[PDB]
């Protein structure tokens, strides 16, 4: 996936995969935690192993798409309304300026 | 807890902590971050700014930047990109607001030329001259005098006229002037490697040193270019006397300010070791030589390139004879009637030179009266520390550290042998001294690999660390004091708005002297601390 | 990063099978919160089994939003989509 | 472009790539014997034009990076002698589905 | 000590029956808590002579084969005896 | 939550009160229906907005702009005249710039007769 | 009044991992820990005023409140403290990092010792957008190592050398670090070494028992020395050293301890006092509560008395104690423990980096591996007349196995009743939760009845386990993609879990001791999820082979092989009762013409099995099929169709009527693609 | 009084799906706003209009829909210097707390521009002038100048009033001020 | 709690868990590993994301910028466990809605 045969075993698993949570979820937890925090990795919240820790809704799978309902209403009634409070009193200051 | 000291506002911010408040204490506003972020991360690009600061893009970016330019608060570099066009990356001027950070002390630099008119409107004149200068920083007698009334004798309204030159005062900013030094050396490192007429491809030394020679001697006339330029100094129009060149704007001359205050120190330290007669003699003698001595300026080249453990001395040697001989022509041989308050026979009275002995001066042309110079200022610098810790912390720390000077990496028995009092105190003073820098530590493995209590504990000077910690001092009030100045603004900020435009209430009357003489305490308290800081920041 | 015109649809018009998943489950929890059902409901109950009965009739008034990896969005209504 | 014979001194590598506008290509003589491209295993790689690349990104609406890569100085890549950010369309012919292709970039 | 938010019954009954192991009062039917959260699995002249004092104490104690528990009585007494300075003036035995 | 525009359209009450008599007429229409908590504002809405007009009209709003565009009232008193200070005497000049001095007599007087058209 | 209050539902974007500043630590903490250990024993058992355990820092058992946030074990999440620590003490978690952060900086003026263009070169390499993680690290190495070859710093003018991580890894005193002047190149003129021999010259002279006898020590950097040395790192490089700076955390200073934050009390749970007066302690609090000890030692020591020599071992011993505090690493190299020692070498002094590390260590098995409520466990037993896509869940667990329900509309006329039974009998519920969300209502008190007469629409009742509900089901050692399979749950008597044997092969359950893991979900969308996705019928094929894992085994195979067998026959009766017993009732049927005629009448197995596929007219299962089963004897090569063979032959079927051959695994036995069921599905 | 363009999201529970969309929208809008006071603008009167209804995006955890629109609603911030009806209310002497019935009590006009000739007498009179006192509940023309918005919600665990969120101030700068029959 | 006897709870191991991912069930994880597992709401602060309690962000003391959200209590546990040790996995947040 990146440049070469690598990965699997922890030592190659630092390749692209950027999520410090799961990199600790496998092997060499500690030095990934610290050594991470030192280098101040900006990280991201993405993978399964990621998103179950923080416990929010999974990215892929069932959650691979948002669900939406339509309001099903016409913009005809979205038109504004007034008696034009502004417009009638406009022309007072329009003189001598 | 409970914020009363507020270590936040303090403890965790080295160095730039001063700067970002200074500019803040100056501007803040839009202008705050750009210097802060700059000195923080270093080299920075216009486009590169707003991807960090969120600083009102390409306006306050441009605005604050040209602001600093006008006031020369930045170091400024542009070059073509490697593909083409042109790119501009930016640094921060010297210590920048360092200029502002003296100000009133730079106002004191006038007190040298306070002479020739004492306590005159001329004083107030040159005053508004200088601060108007320093607010903008680059002006012309064409621009200034232009703004000034044209109905007050030209050679007087602006009375400082020929006196514009002197030693300090102003020099036109040109090119390199606020251009970053460290690189512009490398810019000169071109044209020598870059101009090699395909001579021989061997021993880059012949390529280097020669280029270095060029790089050296070319750089000389480079920095000697601002040192003096006649077209300013020389101009004498018709029916007139010699004037500056009114045309180009000139800018505050920081060198003779350095040499001046450093002088003032020497007045104090020498004044400590000698008598006010011999002292004031030394004082008035230095008034001439402080003209010629770089004294902080020599680094320059040292800054910006790796030394070489030999070639480092190949720089040092240049500092050995430099002022001593050729500027020695400008230096003390026979000087005549400096001031006098003494009277009657002035000659052997002037032989009071020889009263100079230790630990400085007292080297002359074996039968003319002369003080060593370019050798003087350097080994002078090494001595300057001395007193710096006594009521700083404790009397006893002196003698031990002083002893720690002469001996080196000994130990406590040989201390307590040499030293006195009691281990009860000896540890305290030492331990309370080790709590920061000074002694450092030395230890060696004793009948083990390395173990906790077996080995021996030794002590060392390392003024490298010492002379380089007194910045922690900078981090104290020069850090803080500026805040409680600023923090006290928002106290009266409402009144500050009103009270400033008034010329009312009893507490107002009270808090006038409170906040104001309070400002005396802070500002004066600062300059107090500054006179101490005048050293370890530079030499 | 906005709505794609209905005229152009790059997608498979069939179900996702996680379509069936979230469409059903969502519609169910809606039923559990007492929302009006769109179908004749036989003598039985519970949200899930009657929701199944709804998608049999394809009466769900919902649209699966779909994220292309570039953030180019997407829209499919149930009634648009085919089993 | 020139090849070594049997020794590749690191002094030659200290500055290998002098001239920026041109470039260099290095190999060992013994190293190059039968062309890797024509061997068997390496299927055919196709260098693709800049406009072709940007067009490919128009297709999949992909920003840069985020692609299978090729480590610079890959011998096969060296056989084609790529440069930075250059993309190859590699045609794998394997009997599973059949002949088809994918892409890689030179990192 | 705790009282219901509604019925305000002063007595709570714990239900271990179904292995919810909850707590609710016969006055309401509104539980007190969910899943009671449970657990599982220096040098001073006085203190040192308390070390030695336990050493002597226990040793010579069950030299008689006296019950271990009873020894801790005297251990307090001995400690109590330390308070009034009755201990120092004479032999330890 | 988020505000696109705070100072947007300066709006006094003309039929706005009657508009709340509309949505009110739409929802539950007060206690006059005898012949959601929302009524809390409704009483407060109709509270003052009703009395000073007595101690109303529609087309008067159109009659509002007719001679009133002629003055320097800006929008401030120009809108304020609709309700407060029944355009009389010192009331009307107590606010806006130069309703006296520069332009005074006919300008302050027409306010008295024009307000008699509505209030 | 009534200030407008808004909320937004949120979610995480990434995590920034930095270190706290000095101040930010205490900026969090409520109290100084300080004091001493003792748990201030008077008036009480560890009333623990101030000290390590503090009631305002947190709570331990359920008695008292947290002061800071009262509401005790229920509502208080704990709070952090702040340990003032005499002298700067080093830090092990950054140790191997700290050797690097110091590695590229001189000991003299302490400036980043690579410089000029090349500095900017690396810089401009990094900030390019396309630069990434592996590039972050690898590059930071390519810049890091580039420092070592520099012998001399720049505007300091002084040289330096490499630091080796002194001694080995025994960790005892090993955390001390050493570099030195190096590369004498024979004898050279080095003002460092020049002075150096001009230095020892006097102390050599004074104590000549020692110097050359123990020599070649180089020199260290003390954690006190190095805190200084860090502070004059000037802004700038930062990310060059690998640390991103923009006035938040605090440049490379923090990474050595100054104020150790007290771990919040809940994460320092005081173990049950477990009767008597002596409460079972908790470890880390013992550790730091000694760290206070040695702390105030070196704070009152070094303040007036003691000595430089009696000093350090307390202090180095301290950094061994905090390093020991956050990790195991160096364990007890005959170093012995402190106050409350023992010294028969109690093994597991370790409390911490462990508790986060392996196996039962949280961050795998106690967090990603959470042991989850609402479940059940039992042994198994076969139930063939139970349909596939169920599990028989015994009533006795259904009584305690509950499901959350939000009553609505259609629900009442069931749910209003389902209460009247109560928790005792099965078709009932126990817990009730009203629309007013007070706490919850457990069937204990009494009532119901007039209670159920209330029942707001928005209410909540927790049902028991009713007929044909949603369930998901497991076996202990997760093999592959069939680990969990939902079921419509049907309740039956006795006590055990009972599934349909044909689904054993995914679980490879031998019955016997096998103990399954029974789950019920709670939230709705998860139900329709599991059943209508993860469910049996949908997963009826196992993915890897693209094959129908679930099918008949053993009996059902061999049983088929008997009814399928050619030598069999059946009459009007026998076939009738069979076709009955095949689907217990419930179905109309049709009888194909009898396999034979005027010599009576009969039907063969091939037919009666044919109806098993297509029992009726209205049966939408028109099938053709053919294949080899196993135990196939090829005919004479003359006969071209292998359909006619010595033993049976190709199973072959057309229009869902068996033509020839016994079935026997093969077609119905998984194990292949060509299949009865796989063709069907 | 006036109008403002503001945006927000509303959670629509499933129930109201039977009811009109936009109407139930408005319903929950006033349920959220109505009388409620909105900081650094001035109090919301009620919804005026509504616009940009968009297809609602729900969350997985719930299933009850969410719709973020914007709209222009009626707020109350007339202008600084002004004269308006109201009356003294709970008060002592210096300054008076003027109010209109049912709206809010926060209007308090201190006394600076209020006529220097005055006298207070702890009994029905705030200040009497050379022209006299004034009455509670009375229609009273008074001037306002400033309103200052405050959060004042530093909820502390140790803490367990001062709600001057939208509060108006002024004085009596001319005649007819504080009592309407002085003018008129 | 642990196993049989004392009282119940059953073991979703990692190797056991991930079997659900092959079916890719979003919510089944949540209800299973979250809503029925450790039901908790952390309160945090957008500015300098950190985990307060009730209405405070503590170290930055505001009692305003807090957002309430639900998280596995094992998560916050792991945090404080970290932030006990010097480290900062500051949680920055953002809306679910408006894209
Ligand atoms: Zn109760
Ligand atoms: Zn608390
Ligand atoms: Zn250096
Ligand atoms: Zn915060």
């Amino acid at each position: 996936y990146k440049g070469e045969v690598l990965g699997i075993t922890r030592f190659g698993l630092s390749k692209m995969r950027d999520s410090v949570l799961q990199l600790a979820s496998f092997e060499k937890t500690t030095d990934h935690l610290f050594d991470a925090a030192f280098y101040m990795k900006k990280d991201a919240v993405e993978g399964v192993s990621e998103c179950i820790i923080l416990g929010q809704t999974m990215s892929i799978g069932t959650g691979s798409f948002k669900v939406v309902k339509g309001t099903n209403i016409s913009e005809k009634d979205l038109v504004p309304k007034r008696c034009l409070f502004e417009s009638l009193s406009n022309e007072a200051a329009l003189k001598a300026n | 807890v409970m914020t009363i000291s507020s270590l936040e506002q303090r403890t965790l911010n080295p160095d730039l902590f001063l700067y970002k408040e200074l500019v803040k204490a100056h501007l803040g506003e839009r202008a705050a971050s750009v210097i802060g972020m700059l000195v923080a991360l270093g080299r920075l690009s216009v486009r590169e700014l707003v991807e960090k600061i969120d600083g009102m893009d390409v306006d306050s970016v441009k605005t604050t930047l040209v602001s600093l330019t006008q006031l020369r608060c930045v170091k400024y570099l542009q070059e073509t990109a490697i593909s083409g066009k042109k790119t501009t990356y930016y640094y921060y001027n010297e210590e920048g607001i360092h200029i502002l950070l003296y100000s009133g002390l730079i106002i004191d630099e006038i007190i040298t030329q306070m002479r020739v008119n004492d306590e005159e409107e001329h004083k107030q004149l040159v005053a508004e001259i200088v601060q108007n200068v320093i607010s903008l920083g680059s002006l012309t007698v064409e621009d200034y005098l232009s703004s000034v009334t044209s109905d007050s004798m030209k050679y007087t309204i602006s009375s400082l006229f020929v006196q514009l030159c002197e030693m300090g005062y102003l020099i036109q900013i040109s090119k390199l002037h606020y251009t970053p030094i460290e690189d512009l050396w490398q810019f000169l490192y071109e044209k020598h490697y870059k101009n090699i007429p395909r001579n021989s491809p061997l021993s880059d030394l012949k390529k280097r040193s020669q280029a270095k020679m060029n790089a050296k001697t070319d750089f000389a006339k480079i920095i000697n270019k601002p040192n003096e330029l006649s077209q300013i100094l020389t101009v004498d129009p018709k029916t007139s006397l010699r004037i500056v060149k009114p045309t180009v704007s000139l800018t505050i001359n920081l060198d003779r300010f350095m040499k001046g205050r450093r002088s003032k120190q020497l007045i104090n330290l020498a004044k400590t070791r000698v008598g006010s007669v011999t002292a004031q003699v030394y004082k008035i003698a230095l008034r001439l030589t402080e003209q010629k001595s770089p004294k902080i300026r020599d680094p320059l080249t040292q800054t910006g390139l790796l030394q070489d453990l030999e070639e480092a001395k190949s720089f040092q040697d240049e500092a050995e004879l430099v002022e001593e001989k050729t500027p020695g022509l400008t230096f003390n041989a026979i000087d005549l009637a400096r001031h006098l308050p003494s009277a009657s026979l002035i000659n052997s009275h002037l032989k009071i030179l020889a009263s100079s002995n230790f630990p400085f001066l007292n080297e002359t042309k074996p039968g003319v009266y002369y003080v060593p110079y370019s050798k003087l200022m350097p080994v002078l610098k090494s001595s300057v520390y001395e007193y710096v810790i006594a009521s700083t912390l404790g009397p006893s720390a002196m003698r031990l550290s002083r002893c720690i000077r002469d001996n080196k990496l000994v130990s406590e028995k040989i201390i307590n042998s040499t030293a006195l009092m009691k281990e009860k105190d000896i540890r305290s003073t030492l331990a309370s001294l080790i709590r920061y820098n000074s002694v450092e530590i030395q230890e060696v493995p004793r009948t083990a690999d390395r173990s906790a209590s077996r080995a021996v504990f030794l002590f060392r000077c390392k003024e490298t660390h010492s002379y380089n910690f007194m910045r922690q001092n900078l981090e104290w009030n020069m850090a803080n004091l500026l805040f409680k100045k600023e923090k006290l603004k928002q106290e009266n900020s409402t009144l500050l708005k009103k009270a400033n435009r008034d010329d009312l209430l009893p507490s107002e009357l009270n808090q006038l002297k409170m906040v104001n003489e309070r400002e005396l305490n802070v500002f004066a308290r600062l300059s107090r601390l500054l006179s101490l800081w005048e050293v370890f920041q530079m030499a | 990063e906005k709505a794609i015109p209905k005229d152009q649809r790059a997608t498979t018009p069939y179900m996702t099978k996680y379509e069936r998943a979230r469409i059903l489950g969502t519609r169910a929890l809606q039923i559990s919160m007492n929302a009006p059902v769109f179908v004749d409901l036989e003598g039985e109950t519970d949200p899930l089994r009657i929701a199944m009965k709804e998608l049999a009739e394809k009466k769900i008034p919902l649209v699966i939003r779909r994220y292309l990896p570039d953030g180019s969005f997407e829209d499919w209504s149930v009634e648009e989509l085919i089993v | 472009i020139f090849v070594y014979q049997n020794n590749i001194t690191p002094s030659a590598m200290k500055l290998v790539p002098s001239i920026p506008p041109a470039t260099i290509e290095t190999f060992n003589e013994a190293a190059l014997v039968v062309n890797i491209t024509h061997h068997e295993l390496v299927p055919k790689h196709i260098r693709l034009s800049s406009d072709e690349k940007r067009e490919l990104l128009k297709r999949y609406r992909l920003k840069e990076s985020q692609l299978p890569r090729i480590q610079r100085a890959d011998p096969v890549a060296l056989y084609l002698g790529l440069k930075r950010g250059e993309v190859v369309k590699i045609i794998r012919k394997s009997e599973t589905s059949g002949r088809y292709a994918s892409y890689r970039i030179c990192m | 000590m705790p009282v219901c938010k509604n019925c305000h019954g002063t007595e709570f009954e714990r239900d271990l029956s179904n292995a919810n192991n909850d707590l609710v009062c016969k006055a309401c039917g509104v539980v007190s808590e969910d899943n009671p959260i449970v657990s599982e699995v220096a040098l001073e002249s006085r203190e040192a002579t308390l070390n030695n004092a336990r050493r002597k104490l226990r040793a010579v104690s069950y030299a008689l084969h006296i019950p271990e528990y009873i020894t801790d009585a005297a251990f307090q007494w001995y400690k109590l005896a330390l308070a009034n300075n009755f201990v120092q003036g004479r032999r330890s035995q | 939550m988020k505000v696109l525009e705070e100072r947007n359209a300066f709006l006094s009450d003309y039929e706005v009160l009657k508009f709340l008599t509309d949505l009110e007429k739409k929802h539950l229409w007060d206690q006059k229906s005898l012949a959601p908590e929302l009524q809390g504002i409704t009483r407060n809405v109709v509270n003052y907005l009703s009395i000073n007009k007595n101690f109303m009209s529609d087309e008067s709003f159109a009659e509002l702009m007719t001679k009133l565009n002629s003055f320097k009232l800006f929008k401030a008193e120009k809108l304020q005249i609709v309700n407060q200070l029944p355009a009389n005497m010192v009331h009307l000049y107590s606010i806006v710039e130069e309703c006296d001095a520069r332009f005074d007599e006919k300008t302050i007087e027409e306010m008295l007769e024009i307000i008699s058209g509505y209030a | 009044k009534e200030v407008v209050v808004s909320e937004t539902p949120k979610r995480i974007k990434g995590l920034e991992f930095s270190a706290l500043s000095a101040a930010d630590i205490v900026a969090q903490s409520e109290v100084e820990v300080s004091t001493r250990d003792l748990f201030d024993l008077e008036k009480d058992r560890a009333p623990k005023a101030n000290g390590a355990l503090d009631p305002k820092m947190g709570v331990s058992s359920s008695s008292l409140e947290c002061a800071t946030c009262h509401g005790n074990l229920a509502s208080c999440h704990g709070h952090f403290g702040h340990l003032k620590l005499a002298l700067p003490v080093f830090h092990i978690g950054y140790f191997k990092a700290t050797i690097q952060i110091l590695q590229g900086i001189c000991k003299n003026c302490s400036a980043i010792l690579l410089s000029e263009t090349d500095k900017r070169q690396f810089l401009h390499e990094l900030r390019r957008p396309g630069v990434d993680n592996l590039r972050r690290m690898g590059i930071l190495k390519k810049i890091l190592d580039q420092c070592k070859k520099q012998r001399r710093c720049l505007h300091c003018g002084a040289l330096n050398g490499v630091v080796k991580k002194a001694a080995a890894g025994a960790g005892s005193a090993a955390l001390k670090i050493i570099h030195d002047t190096f590369r004498w190149v024979g004898k050279k003129s080095a003002p460092e070494k020049d002075i150096w021999v001009g230095e020892w010259k006097e102390v050599l002279a004074h104590n000549p028992e020692l110097e050359r006898y123990v020599k070649r020590c180089m020199d260290d950097l003390n954690p006190l020395k190095t805190l200084n040395l860090f502070k004059q790192i000037k802004s700038a490089d930062c990310e060059l050293l690998g640390i991103d700076a923009t006035v938040p955390s605090g440049r490379p200073e923090t990474y050595i301890w100054r104020y150790l934050p007290a771990p919040p009390v809940c994460i320092r749970p005081s173990v049950m006092m477990q009767d008597s007066p002596a409460s079972n302690e908790d470890d880390l609090t013992v550790k730091l509560t000694e760290i206070v000890w040695t702390s105030s030692l070196i704070k009152a020591g070094l303040d007036k008395g003691i000595s430089i020599n009696n000093m350090m071992e307390h202090w180095d011993y301290l950094q061994l104690t905090v390093a020991m505090y956050i990790n195991s690493d160096s364990v007890n190299p005959a170093m012995l423990p402190g106050s409350s020692n023992g010294g028969g070498k109690v093994k597991p002094i370790r409390g911490f980096c462990q508790r986060l590390k392996g196996k039962q260590g949280r961050f795998r098995g106690n967090l990603s591996g959470k042991r989850v409520d609402f479940s059940g466990r039992t042994v198994i037993s076969p139930d063939p007349n139970l349909s596939i896509d169920e599990v028989a869940v015994p009533d006795r667990v259904a009584k305690v196995l509950t499901y959350p329900e939000k009553v609505t509309r259609y629900n009442r006329h069931k749910l209003q009743e389902l209460i009247v039974n109560g928790p005792n009998v099965h078709p009932g519920a126990n817990y009730l939760l009203k629309r007013n969300e007070d706490a919850r209502r457990n069937l204990r008190y009494g009532d119901r009845m007039k209670l159920a007469k209330n029942l707001q629409i928005g209410d909540v009742v927790e049902r028991h386990l009713e007929d044909g509900d949603v369930v998901l089901f497991n076996r202990q050692p997760s093999l592959h993609r069939l680990s969990i399979l939902s079921h419509y749950a049907k309740i039956r008597p006795w006590r055990t879990f009972r599934l349909n044997e044909c689904v054993c092969t995914p679980y490879n359950a031998d019955f016997d001791g096998d103990e399954m893991n029974l789950h019920v979900p709670q939230t709705e969308e998860a139900r329709a999820e599991a059943i209508n996705l993860m469910g049996v019928k949908n997963n009826l094929l196992t993915p890897k082979s693209g094959e129908p894992i679930i099918a008949a085994t053993q009996d059902f195979i061999t049983g088929s092989y008997l009814i399928s067998h050619k030598d069999s026959f059946y009459d009007r009766a026998t076939l009738t009762q069979l076709l009955s017993m095949m689907s217990d009732g419930i179905e109309h049927f049709d009888i194909p013409p009898p396999a034979i005629m005027k010599p009576y009448y009969l039907w063969t197995g091939k037919q009666v099995f044919s109806l098993l596929i297509k029992p009726n007219h209205n049966s939408p299962v028109v099938i053709n099929l053919d294949a080899k089963n196993k135990v196939f004897v090829p005919p004479k090569s003359k006969s071209l169709p292998n359909e006619m063979s010595q033993n049976d032959g190709f199973v072959i079927i057309r229009g869902s009527q068996i033509l020839s051959g016994v079935m026997d695994k093969s077609v119905l036995g998984d194990g292949k693609k060509h299949s009865v069921f796989y063709t069907i599905l | 009084f006036i109008l403002s363009k503001i945006a927000d999201l509303v959670r629509i529970p499933p129930d109201q799906f039977h009811r009109d969309t936009i109407s139930a929208i408005t319903h929950q809008l006033n349920n959220k706003f109505a009388n409620k006071i909105i900081p650094n603008v001035g109090l919301c009167i009620t919804i005026y209009d509504l616009l940009t209804v968009e297809e609602g995006q729900l969350k997985p955890g719930d299933g009850s829909s969410y719709i973020n629109v914007t709209f222009r609603a009626v707020v109350f911030k007339p202008f600084l210097g002004e004269i308006v009806t109201g009356w003294i209310s709970k008060c002592t002497a210096e300054g008076i707390k003027v109010s209109l019935l049912g709206i809010f009590d926060d209007i308090f006009i201190p006394q600076n521009m209020l006529f220097e000739g005055c006298y207070y007498t702890p009994e029905e009179s705030a200040w009497i002038w050379p022209k006299l006192y004034f009455d509670v509940n009375e229609k009273i023309r008074f001037r306002i100048e400033r309103e200052v918005f405050v959060d004042v919600k530093p909820k502390s665990p140790k803490e367990r009033e001062k709600p001057p969120a939208y509060a108006l101030l002024g004085s009596c700068q001319t005649d007819g001020m504080g009592l309407v029959s002085w003018w008129e | 709690t642990e196993g049989r006897s004392r009282d119940g709870g059953l073991r979703l191991g990692e190797m056991e868990r991930d079997c659900v991912i092959a079916y890719g069930a979003s919510q089944l994880l949540l209800e299973r590993l979250m809503i029925s597992s450790d039901a908790f709401e952390v309160d945090v602060c957008d500015k300098c994301g950190l985990m307060g309690y009730s209405g405070w962000c503590t170290t930055c003391k505001s009692a305003e910028n807090i957002i309430k959200m639900t998280i596995p209590y094992a998560a916050k546990l792991l945090f404080q466990e970290l932030l006990s040790m010097n480290i900062a996995p500051r949680l920055r947040l953002e809306d679910i809605f408006q894209q």
